[PDB]
């Protein structure tokens, strides 16, 4: 289904970045998609089920969680981090600042696993430069 | 290290030297009686030798200055430079810090004072001064709208207010009691202002006249080197000359008592051009500079600076928050503001002073009347409230206008709006300043009134070796006819020494030493000091947004601390 | 009986409850003005190790001011037994 | 167990300076007063990597090297680059930031901070229309109307509301009861749950709502019956609440800097705040993110004349956000090398910028393992500002506060690393 | 006289070439033109290092026609501040094409980057492809923008076209994205295609004409009615248009927005 992706802070994502972006708690805080219970019923999913998020700019697998901060109808929330930044709009409109918030995306349930932090970064294929 | 500056025409008003050919000897940062035969020679034949320039009022370091820099990228695009051997910089009216130090040194200035420092933001002023090369400097903390000052002076407790000022000058590493629109900027904390010297701000119930008188008494009880430094209420309004003259009389019966230096005046009034307006509105507006000049001529307790209009596109930045909002309401240009908790306010607005527009033309004439109708240059300093009336790089043009009635008449009869002739007496004044009088208003008056004349503003034995050499021959130049050569020579000094080391050679910067930070060290009765400190800390716990322990400026911020003593036990 | 109960696992350590409490504000001028205490003081609760921590429960009057100040229901008035 | 008081928190722009650190045998083991985030920065989480030595990438694996070897290779990269990008800076102190500006001049680099992904649009706006602000103590002591527009302080500046809203001030002695709290956000955030008025507007329509509010403020009719999902009558009522304030403060965040219009959303909010001063005293404060993002823009401005996106390729400074910002230089493939300091673009830049980071040399001056170190060729670990190193930081409304050294580290400070890098870049440029 | 610049391979680090203009080429031989300085990142290089040069010199810029016979997608500031003569680019250009130009003509056969005609004073710019953001805009912080000249884009353009415009004319034959005429003071903007949102946002004066559909508009505008067969600064535009005055969020605003009736019924109150 087509939804609007909003991204930003959570206190839990804050605690995780300061504890360690190499820990399991960062995957648990930032590789997630918050949604209203009504949207979870439309998709036929439950908390803890994985979701494939696709935009014009990329793709990512994140874990569904029920939103404790209610969303307007048709909006979802992925906390800021490398999972969110696989799919948001990179273009700056000649300002230097990308479009991190309110991007149209396609979401469907998936049996694929969420990628941990080092594995997710391998999608970019870093080539050693020295 | 030894230097001998040979065969120049010396101008040192404090020592009575008026263009005499003589040698100046230098050893390890000081002017001395004589040097050995191995001393390096600086040939000044056919040139003018003066003490290093001393600027008593400029906006060069701190919060309001940096908002002006940040929010004016177009001011930087207009004037961006990379100095050979130095740092990159930019800004025509609000230069970056390295460029500021370079441009003062290039025109032979070696000391400049930051005119308006908010106490809570003092660390910002000192950090900018660290990145300001060459010039010695000081910063003036603001007191005219401070909550502690207003509540102690309301009750007539000048002893407690003196203990608070002693602590604040040390905590901010400041030098002067600066007063800007007393009570008015507090009233601007609620969107208002005060009108005249008998109108109180809300709640505090203390008038501007009571703040001025009380702070002048505090200043002399603390035996500070400089006097109170006042920016009057009602800045820029037709008919404000009456408020100005009334303000000038408020501290007249207070006797000066500096511990350091030779100051003998109780009041310093800044950028008086903006405070000399007649009429009741802009429909019957006239210059009242002749009445202001007549008051200064007849009274012995006052020194002024002019705030001369340079006729440029510049930036206004002051601690007069409501005046800045009113300026934005008139020209519609971008407006910045910063109300600082319990202390002060500020605003920044760009401003175009066009020669062809009627109010800028009269404002230019008002400043010229103040310089030229004040008989004694010992009562005057050359300023532009930089950048408010124009950038400090225009001081050489101000000098050239003062030395040439031909330059003035070429502007008056040319582009300058006819209001300069109809609303002022400037076209009837043929007086031309001499080289001695120029030296008086650019280094002697300022050094003396600031309490620094034992070491600054003169070329006598015992002075710090801060020296400017200008490529002007006073035996052959006609300053009236050759006004563009005067302007050009004062803009690019042939040689500048700072603490006896060459920093400028043929208008180019060749060395970037760090300058000293002058600040005032005072000690009051231990019992009143302890009582005031307990009250200050209690008010921090309840009403400030920071903890008392983190408020004072740490020693790390002053690499060359130069304390000056006031009262001691 | 009804008494003060903390849920530190839900707490942000925002300090709204600490400041809003009239008992804490009366005992500490720093707290009255929005700061965490620096001077040594005995108050009902403080933010410690990032979460609300109840120190002197006997001083609580069960007024409900702290409860209105918490948007995440991390401090409550409920039956303690 | 020792208690170190009056400590400054090195996390967000609230820059709390009343932190108490619990110290046991050269280790910060706990805190008092710091929120959940601040506490997490101060204490070590078991299992998190804290690098003890510099590292260089070889062939997928990393090898430990000395500071001399790592700085030598980093200097060679910067010296040989035609368009080097020096990015981050917001989580270090002002002295290290000033060495950075000097190094960017020496290398002919572009220097830029996190403002280019944050309040950079607010900087573009304030340059065009102005900046009417105040310090936190004026909010605490005078404000009767507090607005949080497109910011969620309960999750992002956790002690901000307790310090500025619940606090009892000089003229607002009843604290929360003396203020009207307004929150503008498309979500029902934990900050909106505390508000007296929650304008739950349509996303990406703040500019449209602000146009209607400004026309109404100036005595004009609103053309449409509903704007950004808010009925005409309720827009008129919101404007009356603002006009009746004795002292109003507009706090704003990423909700309007990142969304449709970017800098023009801030521009219209600033102009509304300015025009409100004909009826009531009004000011604004951008909710600056990192504890020292503000300090970089202050340092960079006072030294060069420009705040961010500063290009020194031509010697004299030049400024063009949209051309000279980090994302512009990476996405347009102009940058040929990148030095990262005290920031994590690996985690926090969009995919299109990461694709460029995969193809160019990356130097990371970073203490912990992050997505940026996963993309790095050289890792140089420093002592952490506010815990193991001192220096100035600037709060969101420009108040400077000195950060403290609470415990000792054998690692070099960022300032020391940058001074050695500057000396080595000069040596390579000469040879 | 024609001077031909044939580009060699364009570098990945862009070139900045403000000296590519008839004013600099005037009075120089072919060998002197090859020595003209340009920037390649943080290094100063010669024009000849990145272009083959041929043709016939001329003493006056009005008699010079520069032909760039190839793609210069990574070359910035071509024609900056030119006063006379002509430039034809047989390919794309990067940012700042004709920035601050006072006279003469520039034709770009391909696409142009952002800031095409920034701060323009006079002359003509014609882009046969698409343009970026800030066509005919001002510089950061300045309240005084484009004061004259004509810019025509045959394709589409992006955001903030005519930002702070204070004279001249901009014609977009395709579509625009958001905020065309933002802070406009004077001048004329004609959009023959569509607008996504915020046309004339914060405008104080000037005229904006939209012949296609405006998806969204602004509540600060006053609706004046339908006007047919309109005429604006000599440009005759046949058909019916909804007329609006604003943006009344600005004090003393006198700007006009015309929107074609056929596809803007949802914009009229
Ligand atoms: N926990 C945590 N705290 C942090 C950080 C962190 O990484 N984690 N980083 C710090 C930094 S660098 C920054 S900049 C601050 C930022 O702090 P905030 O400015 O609070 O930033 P966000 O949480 O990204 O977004 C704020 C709100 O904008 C809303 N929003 C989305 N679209 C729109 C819109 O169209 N209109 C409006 N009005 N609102 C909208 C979102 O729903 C969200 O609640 O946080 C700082 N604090
Ligand atoms: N999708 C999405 N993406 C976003 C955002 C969003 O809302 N949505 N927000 C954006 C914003 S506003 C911002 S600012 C960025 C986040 O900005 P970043 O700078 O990417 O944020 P952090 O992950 O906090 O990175 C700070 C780094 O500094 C390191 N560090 C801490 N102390 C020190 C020190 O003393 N010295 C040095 N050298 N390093 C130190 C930390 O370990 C950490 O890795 O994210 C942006 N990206
Ligand atoms: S209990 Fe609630 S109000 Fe108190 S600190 Fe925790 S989150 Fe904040
Ligand atoms: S219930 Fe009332 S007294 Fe008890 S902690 Fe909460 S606010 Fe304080
Ligand atoms: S609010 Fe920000 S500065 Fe204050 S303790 Fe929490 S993270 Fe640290
Ligand atoms: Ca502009
Ligand atoms: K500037
Ligand atoms: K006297
Ligand atoms: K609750
Ligand atoms: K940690
Ligand atoms: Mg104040
Ligand atoms: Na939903
Ligand atoms: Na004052
Ligand atoms: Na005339
Ligand atoms: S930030
Ligand atoms: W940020
Ligand atoms: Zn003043
Ligand atoms: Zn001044």
């Amino acid at each position: 289904m087509r939804v609007i992706l909003n991204t930003g802070r959570t206190i839990w994502q804050g605690q995780a970045i300061e504890s360690g972006k190499d820990l399991k708690m960062y995957v648990d805080a930032a590789a997630i998609i918050q949604m209203n219970p009504e949207m979870m019923k439309q998709l036929g999913i439950a908390e803890g089920d994985n979701v494939k998020v696709i935009s014009e700019y990329g793709d990512v697998v994140v874990k569904a969680v029920e939103a404790k901060e209610p969303l307007p109808e048709g909006m979802v929330y992925i906390p800021m981090g490398p999972w969110a930044n696989r799919v948001i709009r990179p273009y700056t409109d000649s300002t230097a600042t990308p479009s991190f918030k309110n991007i149209p995306v396609e979401i469907i349930p998936t049996d694929e696993e969420v990628l941990d932090m080092p594995t997710l970064m391998k999608v970019y294929g870093k080539v050693g430069q020295i | 290290m030894e230097y001998i500056i040979k065969n120049g025409f010396v101008y040192c008003p404090l020592n009575g030297v008026d263009g005499e050919k003589m040698d100046i000897c230098v050893k390890d940062g000081k002017i001395v009686e004589s040097v050995s035969d191995s001393a390096k020679v600086i040939d000044a034949s056919g040139k003018i030798v003066m003490p290093g320039g001393v600027d008593p009022h400029s906006h060069i370091a701190g919060a309001k200055v940096n908002v002006g820099r940040m929010y004016r990228p177009e001011d930087s695009k207009r004037d961006a430079e990379k100095f050979k051997g130095g740092r990159a910089g930019s800004g025509f009216s609000v230069p970056s810090t390295f460029m500021t130090g370079y441009r003062y040194a290039q025109m032979g200035y070696t000391t400049a004072m930051e005119a308006a420092m908010p106490p809570l933001l003092a660390r910002h002023t000192h950090e900018e001064f660290h990145d300001t090369p060459i010039i010695d400097h000081a910063a003036y903390p603001l007191f005219g709208n401070n909550w502690f000052v207003m509540e102690y002076l309301k009750e007539g407790d000048v002893d407690a207010c003196a203990a608070y000022a002693s602590w604040l000058l040390r905590a901010t590493k400041g030098y002067t009691i600066k007063i800007v629109n007393p009570a008015g900027t507090e009233a601007w904390g609620w969107g208002g202002n005060v009108h005249g010297i008998y109108d109180p701000a809300p709640y505090f119930d203390i008038t501007p006249a009571e703040i001025i008188k009380g702070l002048a008494e505090v200043n002399e009880k603390l035996q500070l080197p400089h006097s109170i430094h006042l920016h009057c209420n009602d800045l820029g309004h037709p008919g404000n000359y009456e408020t100005t003259l009334a303000s000038f009389d408020v501290p007249k019966n207070i006797k000066p008592n500096p511990a350091t230096g030779s100051r003998d005046t109780v009041l310093y009034a800044t950028h008086v051009q903006f405070h000399s307006y007649g009429g009741t509105t802009w429909r019957d507006f006239v210059s009242e500079a002749p009445k202001i000049a007549d008051y200064v001529n007849k009274n012995d307790h006052i020194v002024i600076d002019v705030g001369q209009i340079t006729l440029d596109e510049t930036t206004t930045m002051t601690a007069d928050g409501p005046m800045e909002y009113d300026l934005h309401s008139l020209n519609g240009l971008k407006w910045a503001n910063c109300d600082v908790e319990l202390e002060t306010g500020s605003g920044v607005v760009p401003f175009i002073y066009s020669a062809r527009a009627p109010v800028p033309a009269v404002q230019w004439a008002i400043g010229m009347e103040l310089f030229l109708l004040i008989d004694n240059p010992e009562k005057v300093c050359l300023t532009t409230d930089s950048p408010n009336a124009g950038p400090f790089t225009r001081y050489p043009r101000v000098i050239a206008w003062l030395m040439s009635n031909k330059y003035r008449m070429n502007l008056i009869e040319g582009e300058l709006h006819k209001w300069a002739q109809r609303k002022s007496t400037v076209a009837t004044i043929d007086r031309e300043y001499t080289f001695s009088e120029i030296a008086q208003i650019t280094r002697a008056t300022s050094a003396k009134v600031l309490g620094l004349s034992d070491t600054k503003g003169h070329l006598g034995v015992g002075a710090d070796a801060d020296i400017a050499v200008y490529d002007i021959n006073p035996e052959t130049v006609d300053p009236s006819a050759e006004y563009m050569a005067i302007e050009e020579a004062f803009s690019r000094a042939a040689c500048v020494l700072k603490d006896g080391e060459i920093v400028v050679k043929d208008g180019e910067v060749v060395a970037s030493p760090h300058g000293r930070t002058y600040w005032v060290d005072t000690q009051v009765d231990e019992s009143i000091y302890s009582e005031v400190l307990a009250n200050v800390e209690s008010k921090f716990k309840q009403y400030y947004s920071v903890n008392f322990a983190n408020y004072p400026v740490q020693d790390d911020y002053l690499p060359k601390s130069a304390p000056v003593k006031g009262v001691m036990l | 009986a009804i008494g003060l109960k903390a849920y530190p696992e839900l707490c942000h350590g925002c300090g709204n409850c600490v400041i809003a409490c009239p008992v804490n504000a009366l005992r500490s001028p720093e707290v009255a003005g929005g700061k965490g205490p620096t001077d040594d003081v005995e108050i009902i609760m403080i933010v410690e190790d990032g979460v609300v921590n109840i120190k002197n429960p006997d001083l609580c009057g069960k007024c409900g001011t702290c409860v209105e100040s918490c948007p995440v229901d991390a401090i409550r008035l409920e039956e303690l037994e | 167990m020792e208690y170190v008081k009056n400590v400054v928190c090195p996390f967000c722009g609230t820059l709390c300076d009343d932190i108490i650190c619990k110290v046991e045998g050269n280790e910060i083991v706990g805190t008092i007063n710091a929120c959940r985030i601040g506490h997490s920065k101060f204490v070590h989480a078991e299992g998190a990597m804290r690098y003890k030595k510099p590292l260089i990438r070889k062939n997928g694996e990393f090898v430990e090297v000395s500071y001399d070897e790592a700085i030598d290779k980093a200097a060679k990269i910067l010296a040989e680059s035609k368009r080097p990008l020096m990015y981050g800076w917001s989580c270090t102190e002002c002295e290290a930031q000033a060495v950075g500006v000097e190094l960017a001049e020496e290398a002919g680099a572009v220097i830029d901070n996190t403002a280019s992904v944050c309040h950079g649009p607010s900087v573009l706006a304030l340059q065009d229309v102005g900046y009417p602000i105040c310090t936190f103590g004026e909010v605490k002591n005078r404000a009767d109307v507090v607005v949080y527009w497109g910011c969620n302080p309960m999750h992002a500046h956790p002690r901000h509301m307790s310090r500025n809203v619940f606090a009892r001030g000089f003229f607002r002695e009843r604290g929360r009861s003396d203020r009207t709290l307004i929150v503008v956000d498309p979500r029902k955030t934990d900050s909106a749950k505390l508000a007296d008025i929650h304008l739950q507007l349509d996303f990406d329509r703040d500019y449209e709502l602000l146009d209607a509010m400004r026309a109404c403020l100036l005595g004009h009719e609103i053309l449409y019956d509903e704007v950004a999902g808010v009925p005409r009558e309720q827009i008129e009522e919101a404007v009356e609440v603002l006009k009746n304030a004795q002292f109003g403060i507009l706090f704003f965040g990423m909700g309007i800097t990142h969304s449709r219009g970017k800098h023009r959303n801030i521009d219209t909010a600033i102009m509304m705040v300015q025009d409100l001063n004909d009826y009531a005293k009004w000011t604004l404060i951008p909710m600056r993110g990192h504890y020292n993002v503000t300090g970089f823009n202050q340092v960079c401005t006072w030294e060069s004349g420009y705040p961010y996106c500063v290009d020194f390729s031509g010697g004299e400074p030049r400024y063009n956000p949209g051309e000279t910002g980090a994302n512009d230089l990476l996405q347009n493939r102009e940058a040929d090398a990148m030095m990262v300091i005290a920031s994590d673009p690996g985690a926090h830049f969009p995919q299109r910028a990461l694709e460029r980071m995969a193809e160019i040399p990356v130097i990371a001056i970073e203490p912990h393992r992050t997505p940026t170190t996963e993309m790095a060729d050289i890792i140089i670990p420093p002592a952490i500002v506010g815990m193991e190193a001192e220096g100035t930081a600037y709060r969101m409304e420009g108040v400077p506060i000195r950060m403290k050294k609470v415990v000792d580290s054998d690692l070099l400070s960022d300032r020391e690393i940058l001074e050695r890098l500057l000396e080595k870049v000069r040596e390579y440029k000469a040879s | 006289s024609e001077i031909i610049l044939t580009p060699k391979e364009q570098p990945e680090v862009p070139l900045e070439a403000p000296n590519i203009k008839p004013d600099v080429f005037a009075g120089k031989s072919i060998e002197e033109i090859k020595n003209i300085q340009i920037m390649h990142g943080n290094e100063v290089v010669k024009l000849g290092d990145f272009f083959e040069v041929s043709g016939e010199p001329a003493d006056a810029p009005e008699d010079i026609k520069i032909i760039i016979d190839g793609d210069v997608y990574n070359t910035k500031r071509i024609g900056q501040e030119m006063t006379a003569g002509e430039i034809i680019v047989r390919g794309n250009v990067n940012m700042y094409v004709g920035a601050g130009m006072k006279g003469g003509k520039i034709t770009v056969e391909g696409n142009a980057g952002s800031w095409a005609g920034q701060d323009m004073r006079g002359g003509e710019i014609e882009i046969l492809g698409d343009a970026g953001d800030y066509v005919g805009s001002s510089y950061r912080g300045d309240w005084r923008g484009m004061s004259g000249g004509t810019i025509t884009v045959h394709g589409n353009a992006d955001n903030e076209i005519g930002e702070y415009m204070n004279g001249g004319k901009i014609i977009i034959k395709g579509d625009v994205n958001i905020m065309p005429g933002i802070h406009m003071n004077n001048g004329l903007i004609i959009i023959e295609g569509n607008v996504v949102a915020r046309a004339g946002g914060e405008m104080a004066g000037g005229t904006i004409v939209v012949k296609g559909m405006m998806q969204e508009f602004l509540a600060g505008f006053k609706y004046l009615g339908v006007e047919k067969d309109i005429e604006v600064d000599g440009e005759e535009l046949p058909g019916a248009f909804y007329k609006f005055e604003g943006d009344h969020a600005i004090k003393g605003a006198k700007g006009i927005v015309y929107a074609a009736v056929g596809c803007n019924g949802h914009i009229a109150p």
